[PDB]
């Protein structure tokens, strides 16, 4: 798929993901949710080749849910991101690699800190205050570099995110049909229904 | 590979290895399952021959297979871990391929199938384990309680017990459990479960574990003090 | 054919017991006693070497206490060779977990993995089980200090204080008597050595007949240190506690 | 005694008891007769029922347009062996555009049964077969034993009380061999032969099973009212 | 997948009233080089079949061995190996055709074009073609490579359809085959003067003729041909 | 010890013969074939009153035109049923038609002797396979762990089998109606069962060309039991 | 590089009548500009009153026919000599073709016979196993030449009733076997004139309740 | 091809064309592009005919087995996912399949788009094939949830007609289906030649065309 953004603020992580799905020259859907909840306080957004994205995301989701049940314990965002990275780094030298880029937004309940991890299809992991995949960063990073503070509120993070989406809507040739925004904090995961 | 047929028929038409696996279950600590009108309770015996135990980290007798289904057992402890692991894997595999969580009946059927497979496969012995599987199907408020055993047969029960002295507690449940009117509340269901274990347990201290499962993935384990209050109230009514 | 000579190591008795597991436990009951005691500020591992010689090189010797990683250690009772096979597998599992999740493996997860391997040898393959009982002493940030034991059946349980090997019946009674929940490491050290001193089949308990280890948060600030005691250090703690 | 636990063990007198026990399963089986002339070959089989409510177990199996057999003993083992024959007949046709010679079919069955008598873990086949066929060298009749021994004959019989039918065929040898170009008379001789092995029971309409193959006659099986003509 | 190295050119054949005739030259070419001059490309199987092979010679020698092994295997436990259960042309062909199609299906073909000529048990003439692709067809006249382009037209003037077969004698058929071999020598750059010819008759059996030569050739008119257009001397 | 595929001196496979003894200990199952349909009935035999009897599934659907009843070690039957269902539906995939009852039974029986040292022992369960197809009409088969199958007009398997089979010997005729067959299964089940027969400890089912395979409701069976009691009291 | 495929030309035609069916095909086999055979049968009686022709690459066509004939044989063995219905044969062939989805039988296949109600039936297949029951179907080299003619002369497409001027269609009256054979012969005679791979001979197989009958007709040999 | 399907108040409409091509040659005038999987489940076909037929008929086997094992009808969500997982096994191997799984289950009416890449999308309205763009134009401007069964059937029929007219690789005839909680209902084969002229006159559309 196309655009996935992520921003880590004071007490939460915000993920924004495009709604469009295109087959050939036709837009099949304009309400697609490019995300999976891995655990109550960990959310993963994804973008890449058709089909591969969801299979990979659902495969990761199943593994983390299995771990949660076995140990009756939620893995830290760091531990989950490392598991995901290894699966991708394993994949890149396979017969047919999974062509999926991900953002992992999670709230570490132990440390009481939000965490954002950016991982590409090669298995290249980086922890960031804000991140993006594909061409999304080309348009948005200049704004984030300028406006981002680490002590921002969730509301300030959403306003800065709106500005990023507006810039994308102005200068990108592709119509990505807006974004679904989700917030990850101490209380769990919730969707912003008006954006 | 080791292919030796260990589970075989005898002249009288018995598979002794499967029957000896039931003797391992008879040795295991008592486990009991009682379903109320809107809940299921799983009771489990803890033998007090082992003190100086760390109860925080010691493997609990009741295991969550998914957020809405639980599994308790009687028999070999090591064997039970293998069934639980397989069950947990299948639960996630079902969610992944069918997009619905398993029904309690389906999960039971799978675990029972694994047990059966180990009674006619070469080089392996049967599981020395009988299980009680309980929970609520997705978007359903009807309680479910199933039992499995080493042979691989399974069935649904209004109330059931397995393990050592299970003959005694089943005797108790058969005369005390009314089908026309099952334990209407959580309290009544837990009380009847604790009462049934008190026929066999010895001391009502740290020897009784209780786990209540309610609809919509609402599962909680009672603490020592909460159970101790049931133990106190039961005997005070008995002194009459 | 070959069937004639098969002992059938993975079968039930008429009473519902696993023959080979029971006989393996009988073997372990003749092994040197190993004790584990868990305190609020650390864990103690104490173990008795079996009838040694004066010509045994003790300072380079290791038969009882082994390191699995920086946070987890084990005391062995039974066949040492069997134990080393399992120990190396456990060390690998700990490193696999660390590589995958970038976090040190929780104690119970490591214990369960080893216990599952033991279980397999009792249910399939037609091989004899490992004649080994472990005491696991470890620390992680979820449950803190933990003691576990596993035996050839593949069953494992958690403990505040526990013994394996010879004279466990006597040893467990003595531990149950003097153990208290608010106990500290220095007290637990004394309890472990006193218990061995009373349960030992030897005439007297000396430094050359012991292996000793502690796991302490007695490491500079929020972190955990493993201390495998040297022969001279065991000799000192024996004098300190008033046994020699 | 001590040497009958498996097929891989000779007795002190050089006997293979598991093979002999498999041979015993044939003797318990229902009688079946085989005989031939120069133009046709005929199988006649007495089918057995479990009780009055039950059907009569089928005894004859078709292998190709020009070949088929009758069984006596473990019926599932006959299914395995007949399936193998079907495949071999079929391999000959597809690869070589050649109908499989009856003699070569016997050699293949012999070699398949033999492997089960020399290896540990397996067991001998518990069934005897009478193979009839018509190939480039005319009509043929074979007798298969699960020891591996295959024998080409003018006529024979296997199963319970088969000795009576075998003696009859031994007397009638010179007569029935000459029955050329007359299928009905050859079947009559087969029905009269199998009748020498009957006691208490007689040949009824759902009891009798007959098969025939010949010069211009594909292997066809007759059951039900199709054999009432011969009762 | 490979490429053919040492090759044999046309194989030609036709039916006549009592049997079949097949012929092929004795050359093994190595590209444009006429490397080997003593190669037999007609291979008899028993006294009722001749297999004529064109294409890769190393693959031909492989087939030659399969056929030799086929005869050995057919004789095993077969008292009628020299009678009723002897190898028929139709058996030998179907075997080869099975092999050729299997090899193409594994993308590792036998780089050949084969014609199986023979007479069946009932006296019927057998003539069928098979190649590296497993493609099979039958006709009163058959030819491979250049023979298909030049020989068939000449042989089809004798036997244009099925009804012409009983009207064609062995003398006429042999004459036509021999003429075709001369024409191929005139016009095929990978042919040779020396060839072999085989006749399988239902009465007189298998006649195998070796060391034949193309004769009665016309070259004399060449002396008059001068230049490429305007040149007179 | 001794081989699993060993022949006895009488020419029988020890393990197959011993599995037949396990089937004799199983609960009773009866099948009756008529020209209006085939009826299948079983004894549930709950080990305790707390066991919810409707969860005892000893009668099972294989296809719309084929049903199956079991007796013996009923856990062994699950893989047989799974194979049967797969065979039935797979044939429908390959040939766009219903599969013959005999062909289905033969496919199930092919598993039977796949044991040795494949599975480690024969099945410890017998099956009554009932169904309908266009070629041979209404059929009832008895599938054993020996790999043998007999067709039956009527058949009983399980602990009360020889007593029930003698009764089926006298009662069965070629002009039985479906209603008459239903009552006949109930009558014979009631005769051989330990406990008193009712709608909760016994189950009925049938297969007809029109409606296919149907397991009977407890309310429907209860009426047929009441109809049976009255007609036995009628003389 | 080795090319495992080839083109043997040829053209086939199947027409379903009210109580009969025909499957016709020319007898010419070719490669490039050469004739291999003037009479190489292409339509086969496969048993159970079914006829089949696999047109395209002859080696794959022969293999498929051989396997289906074999499938019929094993259907008898496995299912008590039951007759293989035309609809069942068609589904079986789909699975034969899809076994080689990734290395296809390079043939356009047609079968013909009678359905279980006794009416005429023709089924059509692509190389990878898509099939459908049809009334009329031409396959092979000259398929594009023949099909439009059959749309017009069998289903009366673009034909209306005089006087109405496009308002009332020509009614779809059934055709006799004699009428169908005329359309078949004229189809192949016309195809022979304009397609170089079509000629030599025409072999027709007619299927009725009485069995399978053959008819042969000469075609132009140029 | 052109295929479409959409959910509405009274279930789901399914409309497909019937043309099949082999290059520029029209190989088939009337091909069935719907598959009856079960009385409550339908599947459309676009792409490689063989792939569509084989895999969706194999889905029906697997949907049928689900019923026998569980004694209950499979959901549309689960059926679509089984199919998507099949496509995922032959990943990158060259399968060409675009299908909509239409049906009614316990959640109500269900519609899932599934293709060879493994994509599986839930939605109200979908259209696949070479002429989908033409169909979407009519659908998007005229679709409502409050449509009557009569008007909804016409919309899907009219939408295919729009595509059949413009797209050279779409046409032949229109096959209509209507899915209810009592199962699906076939609403006939409609020749485009006749339907076009009829719609032109009655609706007044296609003014630029002469007739
Ligand atoms: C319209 C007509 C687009 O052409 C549809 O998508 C239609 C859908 C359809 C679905 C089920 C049944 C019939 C029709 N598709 C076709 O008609 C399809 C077009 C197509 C061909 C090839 C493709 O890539 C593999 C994708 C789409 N046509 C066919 O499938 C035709 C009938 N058959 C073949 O193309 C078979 N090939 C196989 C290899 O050999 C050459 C011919
Ligand atoms: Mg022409």
């Amino acid at each position: 798929m196309d655009i996935i953004l992520g921003i880590r603020v004071q007490d939460s992580v915000i993920l924004a993901s495009s709604k469009a799905v295109t087959r050939g020259i036709s837009v099949l859907k304009d309400s697609d949710d490019k995300t999976r909840q891995l655990s109550p306080h960990t959310l993963m957004s994804f973008a890449g080749e058709a089909g591969d994205t969801v299979q990979f995301a659902e495969y990761i989701q199943a593994n983390i849910q299995l771990y949660s049940i076995r140990e009756d314990y939620e893995l830290s965002p760091q531990a989950v991101s490392s598991f995901v990275r290894q699966e991708l780094a394993k994949s890149i030298r396979s017969r047919r690699p999974y062509q999926v880029n991900v953002l992992i937004g999670g709230y570490d309940k132990k440390k009481n800190k939000p965490e954002l991890y950016q991982i590409d299809y090669l298995g290249t992991k980086v922890e960031l205050p804000y991140g993006a995949h594909g061409y999304s960063g080309f348009y948005t990073f200049s704004l984030l570099d300028h406006h981002y503070r680490p002590d921002m509120t969730t509301e300030e993070g959403l306003d800065l995110l709106k500005l990023c989406v507006q810039e994308l809507e102005k200068r990108m040739p592709m119509d990505f049909k807006g974004v679904i925004v989700k917030i990850v904090d101490k209380d769990g995961i919730r969707q912003v229904d008006d954006f | 590979g080791y292919d030796r047929a260990l589970s075989i028929f005898s002249p009288d038409g018995h598979i002794f290895q499967v029957e000896y696996a039931l003797e391992a279950v008879k040795r295991g600590t008592c486990a009991v399952g009682v379903k109320g009108k809107n809940c299921v309770v799983l009771g489990c015996e803890r033998r007090s021959t082992l003190k100086l135990q760390d109860t925080r980290i010691t493997p609990s007798k009741v295991s969550k297979i998914d957020s809405h289904v639980v599994l308790s057992f009687s028999g070999l402890n090591a064997d039970s871990r293998i069934l639980i692991e397989k069950a947990r894997v299948e639960a996630q595999s079902h969610r992944l391929t069918l997009e619905d969580p398993v029904t309690v009946e389906y999960l039971t059927r799978y675990v029972a199938g694994v047990q059966q497979r180990y009674t006619q496969s070469g080089g392996v012995r049967p599981f020395g384990v009988s299980t009680l599987i309980a929970g609520f199907d997705p978007r359903d408020d009807e309680p479910k309680l199933y039992q499995t055993e080493p042979s691989g047969i399974y069935s649904s029960w209004s109330a059931q017990t397995i393990g050592r002295n299970s003959k005694t507690v089943r005797e108790f449940l058969e005369k005390n459990y009314d089908r026309k009117e099952p334990p209407a509340t959580v309290e009544e269901c837990v009380k009847l479960t604790v009462r049934s274990l008190l026929e066999v347990v010895q001391t009502g201290a740290k020897n009784i574990e209780i786990t209540v499962v309610k609809p919509d993935s609402d599962i909680v384990a009672l603490s020592s003090e909460e159970i101790n209050q049931y133990v106190t109230q039961i005997e005070q009514e008995k002194q009459e | 054919g070959s069937r004639r000579y098969d002992s059938r190591t993975t079968i039930f008795s008429p009473e519902g017991r696993l023959y080979q597991v029971e006989y393996a436990l009988e073997s372990i009951s003749h092994a040197g006693t190993a004790i584990g005691i868990m305190a609020s500020d650390g864990i103690v591992l104490a173990a008795e070497r079996k009838v040694t010689s004066t010509l045994l090189e003790q300072d380079t010797s290791t038969e009882k206490l082994y390191k699995l990683n920086d946070k987890i250690a084990v005391a062995v009772a039974g066949l040492t060779a069997d134990a080393e096979i399992l120990i190396n597998t456990a060390r690998i599992h700990a490193q696999n977990y660390l590589k995958t999740y970038n976090e040190d493996i929780p104690v119970e997860i490591l214990v369960r993995r080893l216990s599952d391997i033991k279980q397999g040898y009792t249910q399939h393959g037609g091989l004899r089980p490992f004649g080994v009982s472990f005491i696991y002493a470890g620390y992680d940030d979820r449950y803190g200090y933990q003691l576990y034991t596993s035996n050839p059946s593949g069953n494992y349980t958690g403990w505040k204080a526990i013994s394996v090997g010879a004279n466990t019946s006597a040893a467990q009674t003595l531990l149950q008597m003097d153990y208290k929940d608010d106990m500290k490491v220095d007290d637990a050290i004394e309890l472990a050595l006193k218990t061995l001193s009373k349960t030992t089949d030897s005439s007297a308990l000396t430094y050359d007949r012991l292996e000793f280890a502690t796991i302490r948060k007695g490491a500079n600030d929020g972190e955990v240190y493993q201390k495998i005691f040297k022969p001279q250090e065991i000799k000192d703690i024996l004098v300190k506690t008033g046994i020699t | 005694n001590n040497y009958d636990g498996d097929t891989v063990t000779f007795s002190p007198t050089g006997r293979l008891f598991q093979v002999e026990y498999a041979l015993e399963a044939i003797k318990q089986g229902s009688v079946t007769v085989g005989l031939r002339s120069n133009t046709h070959a005929v199988l006649v089989a007495l089918k057995r029922n479990a009780d009055e409510l039950s059907s009569y177990q089928k005894k004859i199996i078709k292998c190709d347009e020009h070949m088929g057999l009758s069984l006596a003993g473990l019926a599932p083992d006959a299914r395995v062996l007949s399936n193998y024959l079907r495949q071999q007949c079929n391999y000959s046709s597809l690869v070589f555009n050649r109908k499989l010679a009856v003699e070569r079919a016997g050699h293949l069955l012999c070699d398949k049964a033999q492997k089960n008598t020399q290896s540990y873990g397996g067991r001998p086949y518990g069934v005897g077969l009478l193979i009839i066929g018509y190939d480039k060298s005319g009509a043929h009749l074979l007798e298969f034993q699960p020891s591996g021994n295959v024998t080409e004959l003018y006529g024979t019989a296997i199963g319970a009380r088969s000795q009576g039918a075998k003696t009859y065929l031994e007397r009638t040898l010179d007569t029935f061999i000459k029955i050329d170009g007359n299928p009905d008379e050859l079947i009559k001789a087969g029905v009269e032969a199998i009748s020498q092995s009957l006691r208490d029971e007689s040949l009824t309409v759902d009891n009798l099973s007959i098969a025939i193959v010949g010069k211009d006659t594909p292997f066809t099986i007759y059951d039900g009212e199709a054999v009432a003509k011969y009762i | 997948t490979q490429q053919p190295i040492v090759t044999g050119t046309s194989v030609i054949s036709m039916k006549y009233d009592n049997g079949v005739i097949i012929a092929a030259d004795n050359l093994g070419s190595y590209g444009s080089l006429l490397r080997f001059n003593g190669v037999e490309r007609l291979i008899p199987v028993g006294d009722n079949t001749v297999v004529g092979i064109s294409g890769d010679i190393s693959d031909m020698q492989h087939i030659e061995r399969l056929l030799k092994d086929l005869v050995t295997e057919n004789a095993y436990d077969n008292p009628l190996a020299d009678a009723e259960e002897a190898l028929e042309p139709s058996y030998i062909f179907e075997y080869l055709a099975t092999v050729m199609y299997q090899r193409r299906s594994k993308m590792n073909p036998l780089w050949n074009a084969i014609i199986v000529a023979g007479v069946q048990s009932n006296g019927d003439q057998f003539l069928r073609y098979v190649n590296l692709l497993g493609v099979t067809y039958s006709s009163p006249t058959l030819a491979t490579g250049f023979g298909a382009h030049m020989a068939n037209p000449l042989l089809r003037k004798v036997v244009d359809r099925e009804s012409d077969i009983p009207k064609t004698t062995v003398q006429v058929a042999e004459e036509a085959i021999v003429n075709a071999m001369r024409v191929l020598y005139y016009r095929d750059a990978r042919s040779s003067r020396n060839f072999s010819l085989a006749i399988i008759d239902k009465n007189t059996g298998l006649t195998f003729k070796k060391n034949l030569q193309v004769e009665n050739m016309k070259w004399d008119f060449a002396k008059d041909i001068k230049g490429y257009g305007t040149q007179k001397i | 010890d001794r081989g699993v595929s060993t022949f006895s001196p009488e020419g029988r496979l020890f393990q197959v013969e011993y599995s037949l003894e396990a089937i004799k200990l199983g609960s009773t199952a009866i099948g009756i074939a008529t020209k209006e349909g085939v009826v299948l009935g079983v004894e549930k035999r709950a080990t305790s009153p707390l066991l919810e009897s409707d969860s005892i599934e000893k009668i099972v659907e294989i296809d719309r035109h084929i049903g199956c009843a079991m007796s013996g070690l009923t856990a062994d039957a699950r893989s047989m049923i799974e194979h049967a269902r797969t065979a039935a539906v797979t044939h429908n995939l390959y040939y766009d038609e219903d599969i013959n009852v005999e062909s289905l039974t033969q496919s199930v029986c092919d598993l039977a002797l796949r044991f040795g040292e494949l599975m480690s022992r024969p099945f410890g369960v017998a099956l009554l396979i009932a169904g309908h197809d266009a070629d041979d009409g209404y059929q009832l088969f008895h599938a054993e762990p020996s790999g043998t199958f007999y067709r039956y007009n009527a058949k009983a398997i399980g602990s009360g089998s020889e007593g029930a089979q003698a009764e089926l010997l006298n009662e069965w005729h070629s002009s039985l109606t479906l209603k008459e067959a239903e009552l006949l299964v109930l009558k014979i089940l009631k005769q051989v069962m330990e406990e008193k027969l009712d709608e909760n400890n016994a189950q009925l089912s049938c297969i007809t060309k029109q409606d296919g395979f149907k397991i009977y409701d407890n309310e429907k069976t209860a009426e047929l039991i009441k109809e049976l009691k009255e007609k036995e009291a009628a003389e | 590089q080795f090319n495992p495929y080839g083109d043997n030309g040829g053209t086939i035609l199947g027409i379903a009548g009210e109580d009969f069916a025909v499957l016709a095909g020319d007898t010419r086999n070719i490669t490039d500009y050469s004739i291999n055979s003037r009479y190489e049968p292409k339509v086969f009686d496969c048993g159970d009153n079914i006829v089949m022709s696999a047109n395209g690459f002859a080696a794959d066509g022969d293999a498929l026919v051989k396997r289906f004939k074999n499938s019929v044989k094993w259907y008898h063995f496995d299912h008590n000599d039951k007759k293989l219905s035309i609809n069942s044969a068609a589904r079986n062939i789909q699975h034969l073709l899809y076994s080689r989805r990734f290395f296809p039988y390079y043939v356009y296949n047609i079968i013909a016979g009678l359905d279980e109600d006794g009416k005429g039936a023709v089924y059509s297949f692509d190389p990878v196993g898509s099939y459908q029951r049809e009334q009329c179907r031409a396959g092979g080299a000259a398929a594009s030449l023949i099909m439009p003619f059959l749309d017009n002369q069998v289903n009366f497409k673009n034909q209306y009733e005089p006087g109405t001027n496009g308002k009332v269609k020509k009614p779809l009256k059934y055709l006799s076997v004699e009428e169908v054979i005329k359309l078949v012969r004229d189809s192949f005679t016309s195809a022979t004139e304009r397609h170089i791979q079509v000629g030599d001979g025409l072999e027709i197989l007619i299927v009725t309740k009485d069995g399978v009958r053959k008819e042969f007709y000469e075609l132009k040999r140029d | 091809t052109t295929t479409l399907a959409f959910k509405f108040q009274h279930g789901v409409i399914v409309a497909v064309d019937s043309r099949a091509t082999a290059g520029s040659y029209i190989s088939s005038l009337r091909m069935n592009k719907v598959i009856e999987i079960n009385p409550y489940l339908l599947g459309t076909m676009s792409g490689c005919a063989a792939d569509c037929q084989y895999w969706e008929r194999l889905l029906a086997k697997e949907c049928r087995l689900y019923y026998l094992r569980n004694g209950e009808r499979i959901s549309v969500s689960a059926a679509s996912k089984l199919l998507s997982n099949m496509m995922l096994q032959y990943r990158g191997m060259g399968l060409s399949m675009g299908s909509m799984i239409c049906g009614w289950d316990k959640k109500g009416p269900g519609l899932y788009y599934v293709d060879d890449n493994g994509t599986r999308l839930s939605g109200q309205m979908f259209s696949t094939g070479s002429g989908n763009t033409y169909a979407y134009g009519v659908l998007d401007s005229n679709y409502k949830w409050d449509l009557s069964v009569e008007d909804a059937l016409y919309l899907g029929k009219r939408s295919i007609l729009a595509a059949a007219h413009r797209d050279a690789y779409s046409g032949g005839s229109v096959n209509l289906y209507h899915v209810t909680e009592d199962g699906w209902i076939y609403h006939g084969n409609h020749d485009v030649g006749e339907l076009f002229w009829k719609v032109k006159e009655e609706e007044g559309s296609f003014n630029n065309v002469i007739g």
